């Protein structure tokens, strides 16, 4: 089905065709195959590029975020999570992303939420099962202040309730984008003037996710890191472009250092002597 | 209820499943769909694409174009070799970076031909003749252009058709090699010779340069899906 | 002989007597846009020959030294006739766009260009802890160039060639819209760029579909009474321009 | 019910070999991955020349 | 039993699911239906439905029928502007608390025209003529009755007929827009002006009231359902 | 079974979209919510006049 | 959703059981499958080829080719055991490491006949006749030629035809018997006489190698998978 | 579905022995194991010879 061309067996030639010579300006990538160049011999090529797929290259689970909160109110620690969704923050899949300029499709987003109990003297507890709730707020609801704000009340917002010992909560999400298809780069601005806010931030606004223990309070400190995975699925791409070269810096621009195109070595004649009898 | 048997692998979490779930936006209305440009459905119709080639890789040139200069020059250079690389899309320097091996870096094993086209970017006047050879693994990396001759190779010769493609054949032992190459996938080498020389007329440079493209053939194919190693992070990025 | 062409858009007609076929897009011709993919309710303008013709811009000078160079659109064409002239008083804008890049030497100069239209060509800033100003990405049909070394601008585009002021390699450039100008061989390239974008239509001033890059891999060079002036010419003609959103001309 | 029968990757030991399916969300996006959608098209980037170029023809003549 | 394999997601609690479960009230017998007057099937029969705007919204009527009142007086008052804002269905103080713009802020996203209907309440003797202009995204608001009569624009003649209609037409860059539009998502702006004046008889009032109606088109709709920001608490009621 | 195949909500790859349900509990109160019953009838709110206005003339006359 | 009911031994993991799961590498193209040669289907196929006995296991050979040897000798040695065992084919340390019982040791029921191939490798010029007798358990081994005579015997004639085969057939109480047997599992033993003697020309060795052979037959079969007792460790090796 | 019955291996009840099965996954891997499969042929290894032997005759003549 996605099979891969076959080698046609090839002869002696003497002729003026020239599959050999081409002309790179015209900006056409040469057609040609081995059988054009060399005597072959038939080959039924049953290799596939079935895992070349966007759909399978892109459909695997990568991690996208990680916070923790902790359960207590002692010092200045964060008891409950927030964030501004978006794929810019893990270089790995966010490469991969940026390997096109458009993308469209579903997305399956898996949590792994694991918490612990901070180190100390005399902690000896008996607390039950942590519950967690993670609750979406797309763009416009109301944000809440702490671990007791109103808005986890989740009227309307979509949310998972969550105890530890049970497999990482899962849902799927739609296209939610406002636009055609999801925009991975955007070299304009926010504002007509020109200004302001340049690039993805300028646009993608998928909302903020936000996370917590549902637990009352724990006698001694304890803490819940929380990871969030995407996974693209019922994909669409377009405008395929360079890989990232250079290393991301900011997870809001394409700001980056001059870097190299490649590794070096000795001179363009050396290749290391492998062969020493 | 009926009477079920949980398997090993319950609830668990492999990032590459495949199963159902519930939608937590219920009845959501997709925004409709757009024809848009330029369409990808497999990432191999990339690697299709001819990238050009920093074959002049050497530290002085990692970040200016005399990377992917392959300069020739006018007079005698009999016996010496224009320039020579492994045959490692993925692993070799070389081709490590394009489209092509940059593609590979995501997968583990591949398997295809390999097109090597070079473009003469000297003047109009310019004329020569280059031996592009081919040797797989086996023997010493061709020292003399006797020994490049004997392996698969390509006599181009300079004149209106600009480029000239050389064909690298899939001639492996396994059906597929590793993109990690080891000696065992060993795929070979590349050498480049003077068939005869650059003879230019008067008021003409003598210096021309050689670009190289690399792409995949119909032939071609990759197969382990793997994390690239040339993206890296030491924190969440802000 | 294909070598020799000739395009007519509008008013204006481009001839050539050594050319290298014709790029056309990602396969795709512009065209305008259909019922079943609009989404501006008002009848759209289409002013047709009026902003549908060839815009030459301010030519550029090759020089044994030159870097490279890049044009943002349709922000470069803002003052081009009655093509910018609906670009101030239209909200939405959408186009096609033929780039022909000119440049011609003799038998006896090297020396190889690579035309390139990349898409949402969004770039870095010279300091990667600042931002970029608009001022330096794209200046009218001024063209803003390549550097062979890099820079250090406040909030100035980071030139350096060997990354494309992207962050990537521009030798892998060549998976976008594009032809060399190898002249040897060549003396001009064409691309006939249809409209990318994930979204119908557009603003034309606050949005730079794409970015023309004109980077040379191979040094131009010659011999001594050769001539040293070399120019690039770049010239683009709109295609199937559609408008909507008729207000008051933006103040620029 | 709504099942349907699709074929499976080939085994590493070929040369019954179907799967069943059944949807139970009633969202679209419910459903799982297409991992069998094997379409290609490299024409747009290897080829997108106006005027086809014959492979054993000159390109400029 | 039936070998099988829990899959991620199990055993949780997602607000917004939606499969079966046992009733605690086995064979409970409901009370028969009846056929009740005004069913809603759809939020967007509300969002249809026009509702007073309170253009007027300064400090000091923020609690008084002067907010809905958009005033016009008799005499000399060309190149000034009646009244103007943004077009912010559910972001736009004038238009976030009316029936229409109270339910987009129970979503996220929302498409389609807007028809502002206008209505003079002066006396059966005034007349008058008004230049109601829409202008999209893109320029500065029009500082004059010239740049405001460029957009879209209706010339709303006072007569017999007491409303006129300004419908403002979807001319959006993107299929949907946020309720929480920020300058990407911009909608426009709406400006009254005079289009020649309003005069009157003796022995009639001078000053008259102008109401303003908003609601949504046939082609209107949400899509991102979301908690409103307009009510909150501190702790259970009692 | 009682099966009943339904159409699934359109998907972020369009242009085998359907669902299978089956009721397990005796009570209807027990069966998932109707998420996809689509009347309208605006006119009770937003023409609810005894006399036919047509949009092309005058309300009074 | 459907009710359901967990039976005992969920989430267990039995290391033979055999249920479905899910692949860690979707759309795998597995490497084309090549046809070569010397498949095996069963391990009965090799329990069925003759492997050399080391009937001659006594300490001092333990290490070499003498192991297998099993001398027999010119002049009067009437009366005289040549050899003897019993048999298990697992257990026995004569075939305990034959190909046939090395298999055996991973299962713990066996089945079928065995066919005991001997072989003269005297010179062609020495002749003579041995007495292959099987005596089943029951009675104390035959310490006479008459006694081991009255049991299931064979004659063997050497001649032009070196091998002579002496098939042990299935003579027990059970269909089968454990391959760890004991005196309840007893199969019997294998005792050799000298039917006449080993006459030889002059000029000519007395003393001749008789090997060894030992294989199931069409009607064998092992049927209880167990481990193996000839390979262990004391740590993971390196 | 595409459910396949199969014959069940012989039990303690010997002298309904049928069960079946569904593949719910896409790749051929994740099948259970092919416990039913008993192909023979020891010739290759018992009597790889190239002139066919008759038991019942001399092994050389
Ligand atoms: C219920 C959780 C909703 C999370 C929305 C995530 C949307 C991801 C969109 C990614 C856009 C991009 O990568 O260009």
């Amino acid at each position: 089905i996605a099979r891969v061309a076959d080698t046609v067996a090839s002869g002696p030639s003497n002729s003026t065709s020239i599959p050999a010579l081409t002309a790179v300006e015209t900006g056409h990538t040469s057609q040609v195959e081995p059988s054009d160049t060399m005597q072959t011999r038939h080959v039924k090529n049953y290799h596939s590029r079935s895992e070349s797929t966007v759909e399978n290259f892109l459909s695997r689970s990568a991690c996208v975020y990680i916070e923790e909160y902790y359960t207590k109110d002692q010092d200045n620690v964060n008891r409950y999570m927030s964030w501004t969704i978006n794929a810019r923050r893990m270089v790995q899949l966010r490469r991969k992303f940026e390997l096109f300029t458009y993308m469209r499709f579903d997305m399956e987003i898996t949590f792994v939420i694991t918490s612990r109990q901070l180190p100390g003297t005399s902690i000896a507890q008996d607390m039950p099962p942590l519950t967690h709730q993670i609750m979406y707020i797309p763009p416009g609801g109301p944000v809440p202040n702490s671990v007791t704000d109103f808005a986890w009340q989740t009227s309307t917002n979509p949310s998972i309730f969550w105890t530890e010992g049970n497999a990482p909560p899962r849902m799927s999400i739609p296209f939610i984008s406002i636009g055609n298809a999801y925009s991975n780069f955007y070299d304009g601005w926010s504002h007509f003037s020109q200004n302001g806010v340049y690039g993805y931030n300028a646009l993608n606004n998928m909302g903020k996710l936000y996370a917590r223990h549902v637990n009352k309070d724990t006698p001694y400190q304890m803490s819940s890191t929380i990871r969030v995975y995407f996974k693209p699925k019922h994909i669409r791409v377009w405008v395929p472009r360079p890989p990232r070269l250079s290393p991301y810096i900011k997870s809001s621009n394409v700001n980056f250092n001059p870097t190299n195109l490649t590794d070096e070595r000795s001179s363009i004649t050396y290749v290391p002597d492998t062969i020493r009898p | 209820g009926l009477p079920v048997l949980n398997t090993p692998g319950s609830n668990q979490f492999m990032t590459s499943d495949d199963f159902q779930s519930p939608s937590a936006m219920p009845q959501f209305d997709v925004t409709p769909h757009m024809d848009i440009p330029g369409e990808v459905h497999n990432l191999m119709e990339i690697a299709e694409v001819d990238s050009v080639v920093p074959v002049n890789n050497i530290k002085a040139n990692l970040q200016s174009m005399d990377a992917y200069h392959i300069e020739v020059n006018t007079g005698n250079y009999q016996g010496e070799k224009i320039f020579a690389f492994q045959m490692q899309p993925g692993l070799e320097s070389v081709f490590k970076r394009t489209l092509m091996g940059e593609i590979l870096n995501y997968y583990a094993h591949w398997s295809g031909s390999i097109k090597l086209t070079f473009t003469f970017c000297g003047s109009a006047m310019a004329t020569g003749k280059l031996l592009l050879a081919y040797s797989p693994p086996g023997a010493d990396v061709p020292a003399t252009r006797k020994q490049a001759m004997l392996g698969t190779h390509m006599i181009w010769d300079i004149g209106l058709q600009s480029s000239c493609v050389l064909c690298i054949p899939w001639i492996s032992q396994t059906h597929y090699r590793l993109v990690q190459q080891d000696e065992y996938t060993s795929a070979g080498n590349v050498t480049c010779w003077y068939q005869t020389g650059i003879v230019v007329p008067p008021g003409t440079p003598n210096k021309c340069v050689v670009l190289c493209f690399a792409s995949a053939c119909n032939d071609f194919s990759v197969r382990m899906l793997r994390d690239t190693p040339f993206i890296g992070q030491t924190a969440l990025l802000q | 002989s294909d070598r020799v062409r000739s395009l007519t858009l509008g008013n204006s007609t481009i001839t050539t007597q050594e050319s290298a076929n014709v790029v056309v897009g990602y396969g795709r011709w512009p065209e305008y846009l259909r019922d079943d993919e609009a989404t501006a309710e008002d009848q759209p303008t289409q002013p047709d020959v009026a902003t549908c013709r060839f815009y030459t811009l301010e030519s550029v000078q090759w020089e044994k030294n030159s870097a490279g160079w890049w044009w943002k659109f349709p922000e470069a064409l803002k003052d081009m006739g009655l093509f910018g002239q609906n670009m101030l008083y239209h909200y939405l804008g959408r186009a096609g766009y033929t780039i022909h890049v000119q440049c011609n030497a003799s038998k006896f100069h090297q020396g190889c260009l690579l035309v390139v239209c990349v898409p949402e060509a969004e770039m870095g800033c010279s300091q990667t802890d600042k931002e970029v100003a608009a001022m330096n990405l794209t200046k009218g049909e001024a063209a803003h160039k390549f550097e062979p070394t890099k820079t250090n601008g406040e909030h100035t585009v980071q030139s350096i060639v060997c990354n494309a002021g992207m962050g990537v390699g521009v030798g892998n450039l060549t998976i976008y819209p594009h032809q060399w100008i190898n002249l040897r061989t060549n003396n001009c390239a064409t691309i006939v760029m249809p409209y990318v974008n994930s979204v119908p239509m557009d603003n034309m001033f606050r949005h730079y579909n794409f970015t023309l890059m004109v980077i040379p891999f191979a040094p131009l060079d010659y011999a001594a009474q050769a001539s040293e002036y070399v120019p690039v010419t770049v010239t683009i003609a709109p295609m199937c321009a559609e408008y909507n959103g008729l207000r008051l001309a933006y103040q620029q | 019910m709504g099942a349907q029968v699709s074929t499976q990757k080939t085994g590493a030991h070929e040369t019954i070999i179907h799967y069943t399916n059944i949807n139970y969300y009633k969202d679209a996006a419910s459903n799982s991955a297409n991992r069998q959608d094997f379409t290609q098209d490299p024409g747009k980037f290897t080829e997108p020349v106006k005027d086809i170029m014959i492979k054993t023809m000159p390109a400029l003549n």
